[PDB]
């Protein structure tokens, strides 16, 4: 402002950013074989 | 985002904007099988 006059001026700016991401591996496996051979009846047990 | 100036007139501006969005996903697959095979005895045998 000088004689006479006025002037104002006002600038607002702002930014926000955000971001997330979240992976998990998880995972079991097992197999198991097995054969026999046996030479009364009670014995199958 | 909010600008306002005054030059002898009032002026004001306000803008928001808001975005989320949320994705995920859980499976899960198994396959299992068991196989056995016995042969009994029956002592018994065709040698006629």
């Amino acid at each position: 402002r000088v004689l006479f006059a006025k002037k104002t001026k006002v600038e607002h700016r702002c930014t926000t950013n955000k971001l997330s991401e979240k992976h998990e591996g998880s995972f079991i496996q097992g197999a198991e074989k097995s054969i026999s051979l046996i030479r009364s009846e009670y014995g199958a047990a | 985002s909010s600008s306002r100036k005054r030059s002898f007139f009032r002026s004001s501006s306000s803008s928001s904007r808001s975005y989320t969005s949320h994705t995920n996903e859980i499976h899960k697959g198994k396959s299992y099988q068991l196989l056995v095979v016995e042969n009994t005895v029956e002592v018994a045998q065709f040698i006629n």
